RNA sequence: GCCGGCUAAGAUCAAGUGUAGUAUCUGUUCUUAUCAGUUUAAUAUCUGAUUCCUCGAGGA
């Protein structure tokens, strides 16, 4: 039914040496490719025979019918190093909101610059405490590990066990999960210590 | 009010600016005013022309009365039997001697008048003296020619 | 706020009109026809205008409020 | 010669790059007869990608080199194509793409190119206009003195735009304006500048800071091409306003109208009344010779 | 010890400046005098209000961009660019004062096409043809209100009329610009 | 902490490096570089002779004020070197 | 937005998600009340004080 609006593009003959990344590079020069929701990886598919032979032909649809229409007028009767590729809207013959508003976002003319994620906790611990306690240092980073986890996906956590103020490194993904971190831990008690949070 | 002209029965040529331009040679015209539809949202024939004085309002009611404007009967006002698509131009009095030649009427008849602007709405009810008079009115004025407006009369009430 | 003359929301009546005047009169003191029409006006020297309307520069519009 | 130069323009040695978009550029201004146009877009929309090299002396070949193809080709089919590419693509190239349209309209005049970039801004769709807007910016940065005949053409997109709810929109209308200020400056374009600044003067009791930024660039921009005394009666209602918020934001462009062109103001006060305690006329300027 | 709306408008020059919230100022005779002064337009009215500058009603939804007549009348040739500056227009302009607000967007000849749908003919060369409402101009006299204005057939001759203009109003130097172009 | 000096600015003129060489320092344009620009005595000294303006790396061609900050006289304020405290 | 109203007109306090930046969503609550001080252009906000009716219960 839908005769326009098609952002396929259907690549007739191809070197048979062909890569994907290396398509996927001829094909975003031309625009953004549309990716798949539920996952990573781009719309591409690399036709093939029966086995690893590469039959020579692709496919690509894009997010816009523009970029269709781009590659139809720069890339058909034109060469690759050895080869003369063949450009034509694909045929066809026989979760959403969200991802599709993000690659719409992709698109977006929003201001730039700007400034252009890490929390220091101390007076948490004391050497002195893990001197004759080999396993309070292990349930301390645990009990950190496990406070840090409540406030955004932490990637990075270290514990000072030499430091005499006893400074812990939390190192996130986002600032703000940092900075609600940081919010969360300054004035908090930590074994019977008020231990300080702040940014860095 | 008194200074303001009630223009009734303008067809779809007929514009805001046109009756301002056309009111213009009679007197100063301040504005011009046309309520529209809420079903087909454009004029239903009845608009305003305000004007700075009255005098200017009056010698528009009665320099542009019964006029042929755009094919229908524009005429400017001071702003059982049912008779409907009447021209704005006659009166009580004009529509009680107008029906005089057929029967006679029982009393003075009343006009149906907008809501809004109070000159004519388009229909109207008269009562006869009998019913031969009705009889009259339903099989000769009942589509005669009036001032370029054809005119309708039935009946409000009939029992089988 | 580095530079003389600029104000903010608490400024006064006194200290903007006080500004103006002051480089009112560096202006006259620079424009050199502007001190021409005043030295013909009042029938003084060039150098006694400059120089009253340097004395005149300390306070002008008067002593401040309170 | 030209096919098999071609493919040198992906190397990615400096001197290789120069020389080979130099040559590329001389056959275009003088050979350009002699290839077909579909090559030549190839090659126009291949350049487009050294616009963001980190070398001045590949920018500065490639500025000449789009020139000259532009001019040779026409500027039809070539705006069609960077049109097209500015909506769909990521920012980089998007901005390229804007130098791009700045180009073209500078080498075959600005006449050629502006109806078919405001005929784009008619598109009921976000992320459409706000690159208009962009290319109107960039293309009024770039062209300058030459802008002094199109002032008339853009002023109801720009109403448009700045009559709109989108902060971006209003953001780049009013890098517009800026840029079309200092780029007519001596050359008698007052009345569009002040309609457009009866506009502008509304959006000065805004919180954001990219919005407030480019407000403050424009009348900083109309502080040169319309005249200080404009902005001074556009302030003095503001200075002793009772609200505290009215006060900081009328200040703050007063002291930007102040620190420049401080000596033509002294022409510009208003008259003042002396009162009981202190004198506030200026009397030397009430003599009359 | 802070003035009254009526007390501060009787030493005023000029009271209809005067606001609510003037007397709340740390100076409102400087106020109100700058209020006065023969320029320098007015804030722009919505400091006071509480929804930031764009109002949210007045059914803003309408034609994205009309392109002016110039727009409509390779692509086109210097010809074409003849064309384009020939028709170039100068658009409708506010002067100085005039700032922008939510609000401020919505708020004896007779024509050929309603002479020819009222039925009334074009005019001959020597007859009388009058308009239907001439006639009680006739009858009762010239109109009070345009004592100035001529009508063919009673203050107008007949040999005047031509075309679609019916009247013609009679209201009972040097005009040219010095420097020029040629 | 992206702050100008803004000291009175002397004979010493400014560089730009590789990567900033056809900026603007005040407001980051590419279009119609118009005036030389020059900083302070301190900004040029021993270890800071030659250095971009911008960034700090090793300078290798002139600073120059866009025609658009040399028509507002953007260029008559202090030395333009960015620096961080 | 619809023919003055139907609580989509505002503020706020906790948590989640995420960006270079802006942000987005959930629970909420919204004083239905008075006086004094702070404060606001004015609100706001904050700082303190303040036996009866009905059928063991509820409301004021
Ligand atoms: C929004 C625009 C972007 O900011 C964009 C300019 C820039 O941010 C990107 C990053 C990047 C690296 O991709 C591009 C940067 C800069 C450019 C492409 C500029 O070119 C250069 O750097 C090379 C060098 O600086 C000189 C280029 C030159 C002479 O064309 C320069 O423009 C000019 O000087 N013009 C343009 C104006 N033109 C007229 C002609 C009459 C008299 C002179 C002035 C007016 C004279 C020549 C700018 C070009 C590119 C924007
Ligand atoms: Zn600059
Ligand atoms: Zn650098
Ligand atoms: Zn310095």
């Amino acid at each position: 039914v839908e005769e326009d609006r098609n952002t396929n593009v259907y690549v007739s003959g191809l070197p048979p040496d062909i890569t994907v990344d290396e398509f996927i590079q001829l094909m975003s020069k031309f625009g953004i490719i549309m990716r798949d929701p539920q996952t990573e990886e781009f719309k591409v598919k690399l036709y093939k025979d029966n086995q690893g032979n590469l039959k020579g032909d692709g496919l690509c649809c894009y997010l816009k019918r523009e970029s269709v229409e781009l590659a139809l007028k720069l890339l058909d009767e034109d060469e690759i190093r050895g080869y003369k590729l063949h450009v034509e809207v694909a045929k066809f013959q026989l979760d959403y909101k969200k991802k599709l508003s993000m690659q719409q976002k992709q698109l977006d003319w929003r201001p730039e610059r700007r400034a252009g994620r890490v929390v220091i906790i101390k007076n948490m611990f004391h050497p002195m405490d893990f001197e004759d306690d080999p396993l309070v240092l292990n349930e301390i980073r645990e009990d950190l590990r496990v406070e840090c986890s409540k406030f955004g996906q932490i990637r990075k956590l270290l514990l000072f066990d030499r430091h005499p103020d006893g400074v812990a490194s939390v190192s996130f993904r986002d600032p703000e999960e940092a900075d609600y971190c940081i919010q969360t831990l300054d004035g908090r008690w930590f074994g019977g210590r008020q231990i300080t949070a702040q940014a860095w | 009010q008194d200074a303001t002209v009630y223009v009734g029965g303008l067809d779809e040529k007929v514009s805001e600016p046109l009756l301002w331009e056309l009111f213009l040679q009679a007197g100063p015209v301040v504005n011009t005013h046309m309520p529209k539809d809420r079903v087909t949202g454009q004029h239903q024939g009845y608009g305003f022309v305000e004007f700075l004085s009255e005098e200017d309002a009056d010698y528009a009611i009665k320099i542009m009365n019964m006029i042929k404007l755009y094919g229908k009967p524009i005429r400017v006002n001071k702003a059982n039997i049912f008779i409907g698509n009447l021209d704005p131009e006659i009166d009580e009095k004009l529509l009680y001697d107008t029906f005089s030649a057929f029967g006679v009427i029982l009393q003075t008849p009343k006009i149906m008048r907008d809501p809004d602007t109070g000159n004519s709405k388009g229909y109207a009810f008269i009562n006869f003296a009998s019913f031969d008079a009705s009889d009259a009115a339903i099989e000769a004025m009942n589509g005669q020619y009036l001032c370029n407006r054809p005119i309708t009369v039935s009946y409000a009430f009939k029992k089988d | 706020s580095k530079y003389i003359g600029t104000g903010h929301a608490d400024t006064t009546k006194w200290e903007w009109l006080v500004n103006q005047h002051r480089d009112s009169y560096c202006s006259y003191m620079g424009h050199f026809d502007l001190l021409n029409y005043f030295a013909i006006a009042e029938n003084e020297s060039k150098a006694r205008v400059r120089f009253n309307l340097m004395e005149k520069m300390l306070q002008p519009c008067g002593p401040p409020a309170d | 010669l030209l096919p098999r130069l071609t493919p040198i323009l992906k190397n990615r040695h400096e001197k290789v790059q120069e020389n080979c978009i130099d040559l590329v550029g001389r056959i275009a201004d003088r050979g350009a007869e002699y290839v077909s146009a579909r090559e030549w877009m190839r090659i126009c929309f291949e350049l487009l990608e050294l616009l963001k090299a980190h070398k001045k002396a590949i920018r500065r070949a490639t500025v000449n080199t789009f020139g000259y193809i532009a001019k040779a080709i026409g500027p039809h089919d070539v705006l069609a194509t960077l049109l097209n590419n500015l909506k769909v693509q990521e920012r980089q190239n998007r901005v390229c793409t804007t130098v791009a349209i700045a180009i073209v309209a500078e080498t075959c005049s600005p006449f050629t190119v502006l109806p078919a970039l405001m005929n784009e801004y008619r598109v009921p769709e976000l992320n459409v206009q706000n690159g208009v807007l962009k290319s109107l910016s960039f293309l009024f940065e770039y062209i300058g003195e030459m802008g002094k005949d199109y002032i008339y053409a853009v002023t109801p997109l720009l109403e448009d735009a700045l009559m709109d709810r989108d902060l971006v929109h209003r953001q780049t209308a009013s890098a517009v304006v800026q840029h079309m200020s200092l780029g007519v400056y001596g050359f008698g374009c007052e009345d569009s500048l002040n309609h457009l600044l009866n506009y502008v003067w509304p959006n000065v009791f805004e919180t954001s800071p990219h919005v407030i930024q480019a407000v403050m660039g424009a009348l900083e921009g109309l502080r040169v091409a319309i005249g200080p005394c404009r902005m001074l009666q556009y302030c003095l209602q503001g200075l002793f306003h009772p609200a505290r918020k009215v006060r900081d934001v009328y200040w703050k462009i007063y002291n930007s109208i102040y620190i420049g062109s401080q000596d033509a103001l002294i022409a510009h006060y208003p008259r003042i009344y002396n009162d009981d305690k202190n004198t506030y006329i200026r009397y030397e300027l009430d003599y009359i010779l | 010890n802070r003035f009254t709306v009526a007390e501060l408008k009787q030493l005023v020059a000029r009271p209809d400046v005067v606001e609510m919230h003037d007397v709340t100022a740390q100076d409102p005779k400087l106020l109100v005098h700058l209020k006065a002064t023969r320029n320098s337009v007015p804030v722009p009215r919505h400091w006071c209000f509480k929804r930031k500058y764009l109002q949210g009603k007045r059914g803003i939804e309408k034609p994205p961009f009309e392109l002016p007549d110039f727009i409509k009348r390779d692509i086109d040739y210097q010809k074409l660019h003849d064309a384009f500056f020939k028709w170039q227009t100068k658009p409708k302009l506010t002067i100085h004062g005039d700032l922008y607000y939510e609000g401020k967007e919505f708020e004896g000849d007779l024509s050929d096409e309603l002479r020819i749908s009222l039925g009334m003919p074009v005019g001959p060369n020597a007859h009388k043809v009058p308009p239907p409402w001439l006639i009680a101009m006739q009858r009762y006299g010239p109109p009070p209100s345009y004592p100035n204005l001529k009508i063919p057939g009673l203050n107008s001759p007949i040999p005047p009329l031509y075309g679609d203009v019916f009247g013609t109003n009679a209201a009972e130097i040097d005009r040219t610009p010095w420097g020029e172009l040629e | 902490d992206l702050i100008f000096c803004r000291k009175q600015a002397g004979v010493a003129i400014g560089r730009l490096c590789e990567k900033c060489d056809g900026k603007c320092v005040i407001c980051d344009s590419y279009v119609r570089p118009c005036t030389l620009v020059r900083i302070c005595d301190e900004c040029n000294y021993g270890s800071y002779q030659g250095r971009c303006v911008i960034c700090g790396g090793p300078g290798v061609s002139d600073a120059y004020y866009c025609k658009e900050c040399t028509i507002q006289e953007k260029d008559r304020d202090g030395c333009p070197k960015i620096v961080n405290l």
